[PDB]
């Protein structure tokens, strides 16, 4: 996913003290975890170039003239409710892009991003970001305790 | 990573999915020296008389006749009569290349923004059916086309235009559950070498009797559950599913008749809503005159229904994906004109054969819970509800080029 | 493959709690143990058909 | 709630109470306003919707 | 005679529109032709009256990929009819307008 | 007894609590606790097509 190194292992070390020995599924997981609501996941979209034209993006922009033919004679016209009658005649489809098979469109790029829920994310002020104590290890430290800080 | 040709992310289609699968597009078909053309001519341009000088006029495009765009809405099952009107849509002319297919799958890359098709000029293509021979009833703005139909491989096919599509099967290509076979382990030929510098001796001996596979899968399954999907080291259980391996055939839940209706809801069972006038009466002697501004569409008798059986349909699409199409060769045929490729175990071989009816239907081993005695030699974790190679194929993309 | 990389990570034990357990574990009776959770050995032995 | 869930005859081409129309296409004369009939042609067109 | 439907795509078809294509923002819909609307955009007769754009989210849409629509996660999940809880806290009251707690 | 401040959230922190002392799974309708939460496969769904 789009989840780095540096941030994937300060999650897990402030909510299971994991890091520093192998990541696994960890034994008893709450409500409000990481590991349970972090959900990665991918997809491949064309290049859209000059050969392929993204006749998506161009019904976004006009939808009262169609570029987009799939299932036609089977459903409404795509500018009016779905809910409605059959319309058209049975005909070939030009869209979306065959993605894998035979005919398969070379220059695919993919894309990657996660999604999580229920999660607030956490940075402890630790020293390893470890769960060493309620009352933390920089918590008792005389360097920030005794003194005044002005944190942005 | 490429995963070639045989990767096949879904079931079913994704180019006209709604259309039965025997159904043909607009097209022209070719037998001997006759051509034959079918049609479906939604619009209207009415045109009576000779439907010549109106044939001329409404010029054409690569989007102008829309396959979308057909008969207003609320026209009902409206008979368009062939005299004082005429017809007007698409059709795909001969001379192009690829092989004809049907409805059901049948895909044509775009070729600008506005969603044309055609690769050369557009034309016009005109038929009557009428007993006049004077008269144009459609025109048609013709197409050419390369012809791709991906994702469906011929169920049938009779020498040019009878022929029924099927999708193809689905196949899930990823790596493997915590990506064994990435890594040499038990290979004397190819070891790993961890060791200090000077490399006198390594610590890593690693012997041919022993499985480090199999001992990190055991120990994996002793430390944690085996349900929870770990992405980062790919940890998910190769499954199959209980009600499949082991179909539990206990019938369906009958009930009322699941009825289909006509949307129009008002017609004859044979004849469109007869159209009618009220009447107003007289009183203390019979006689009944027509009113003044009424117009009546009236339907008469019952309403016409068809009947589906939904739970016997519902469930013998269950027993066909899941159990029948994953039988052994043993009990599959390849259909009439086809040819496959010659080896067996390629993509090209499985996806072609097709198996026998009466194998599996929704009668066998009826109220029993008991797996096919012909299953049991049939690896059940090659299956498309193998739901941890379906995690592990979806956690990639969904092409066939991926940057892992 | 187009490149690959090895990650570790280096847990920031003090330098003097460190020296003490380094010590430690040079000695030759603190010697680090392990074992195959498998235990087995893997022997192949072919059917004919039928 | 969803979109229709419509049913249709596995033909797809068809007059809603009538087998489809048999006939001839052909082509015209070019600016005389005059369709004959052209050989070795034969079609079948539903005229309405499905 | 017989008709002919594909009946596992229409139980799917009917699953896509009915939760995705009918949670879409306020973007991706359109009031029909000849229908009024109340004002304010936050009322029931102005959610009520939109319907969505035809084919943004179809039986297609990203073919065999686990993948989310980029428009739906800005987009609150919880605000859906098929959270158990919400509809178990609503039926734990009774179905009518006026109700007695 | 009761300095009630701004800077606090007291029904955020019985939330947490209670999803540390028992299992959000249970629906315990006598304090109306019964959790917000949605379907698995309308956020983010798999497009597998049709059987």
């Amino acid at each position: 996913s789009n989840l780095t190194k540096d941030f994937f292992m300060v999650q897990m070390a402030a909510s299971y003290n994991q890091g520093y020995q192998g990541f696994n599924w960890p034994n008893c997981t709450k409500h409000y975890g990481f590991i349970n609501n972090f959900e990665p996941m991918s997809r491949q979209v064309p290049e859209y170039g000059a050969n392929y034209p993204n006749l998506m993006a161009a019904y976004l922009a006009n939808p009262q003239t169609m570029p987009i033919w799939n299932n036609c004679g089977f459903q409404q016209k795509t500018a009016t409710n779905v809910l409605l009658e059959r319309c058209g005649h049975p005909y070939v489809a030009n869209w979306p892009y065959p993605l894998s098979g035979r005919n398969a469109v070379p220059n695919q790029v993919t894309e990657r991003k996660f999604l999580v829920d229920r999660y607030l994310w956490q940075i402890p002020f630790s020293s390893n970001f470890l769960n060493m104590g309620t009352l933390t290890d920089l918590g008792q430290n005389v360097m920030y305790a005794n003194s005044s800080h002005s944190l942005n | 990573l490429d995963r070639g040709p045989s990767f096949k992310p879904y079931g079913g289609t994704a180019y006209n999915p709604l259309a039965p699968k025997s159904a043909p597009i607009n097209s022209a078909f070719t037998v001997g020296n006759d051509t034959h053309f079918v049609a479906q001519l939604p619009q209207t341009y009415a045109a009576g008389g000779t439907g010549v000088t109106e044939a001329i006029q409404q010029q054409v495009s690569g989007v102008d006749p829309n396959p979308q765009v057909g008969q207003p809405n609320y026209a009902g099952p409206v008979v368009v009569n062939t005299t004082n009107n005429a017809g007007l849509g698409r059709i795909v002319s001969a001379d192009s290349e690829g092989q004809q297919f049907p409805c059901y799958g049948a895909y044509a890359p775009p070729q600008s923004a506005g969603g044309d098709v055609s690769t050369a000029a557009v034309t016009k293509t005109y038929i009557n059916t009428t007993n006049n021979n004077g008269r144009v009833s459609g025109t048609m703005a013709t197409d050419t086309i390369t012809w791709e139909n991906p994702d469906a491989h011929f169920a049938d096919f009779v020498d040019d235009r009878r022929a029924t599509a099927a999708g193809n099967r689905p196949n899930y290509i990823g790596f493997r559950d915590n990506f064994i076979g990435m890594m040499y382990y038990n290979s004397g030929s190819n070891t790993g070498s961890f060791s200090s510098q000077t490399q006198q001796l390594n610590i890593v001996l690693d012997l041919n009797d022993r499985n480090s596979e199999l001992s990190y899968q055991y120990l994996l399954a002793d430390l944690t559950s085996r349900w929870h999907y770990f992405a980062l080291w790919n940890q998910a259980v190769d499954d199959y599913d209980h009600h499949v391996r082991i179909l539990e055939n206990d019938g369906y839940e009958e009930g009322p008749p699941n009825l289909a209706f006509p949307p129009h809801v008002i017609s004859n069972p044979f004849a469109p809503a007869a159209v009618g006038t009220g009447m107003t009466v007289n009183e203390q002697q019979q006689t009944a005159a027509v009113t003044a501004n009424t117009v009546a569409l009236i339907g008469y008798g019952n309403i016409p229904a068809v009947e589906m059986n939904l739970p016997a349909n519902l469930k013998r699409t269950f027993l066909y994906s899941n159990v029948a199409m994953y039988l052994p060769d043993t009990y599959k045929f390849t259909p009439a004109n086809v040819d496959l490729p010659e080896n067996h175990l390629s993509y090209g071989y499985i996806n072609g054969r097709l198996p026998l009816p009466n194998i599996v239907d929704t009668w066998t081993d009826i109220g029993a819970r008991w797996s096919l005695d012909v299953m049991d030699t049939v690896n059940p974790f090659n299956h498309h509800r193998n739901t941890g190679l379906k995690y592990r194929s979806q956690l990639l993309g969904n092409g066939r080029y991926c940057d892992f | 493959y187009t490149q690959i990389n090895l990650y570790v990570s280096f847990f920031p034990m003090n330098y003097d709690t460190q020296s003490e357990l380094e010590l430690m574990l040079r000695n030759a009776t603190n010697d680090q143990n392990f074992s195959d959770y498998l235990g087995a050995v893997n022997n192949l032995y072919q059917i004919p058909a039928g």
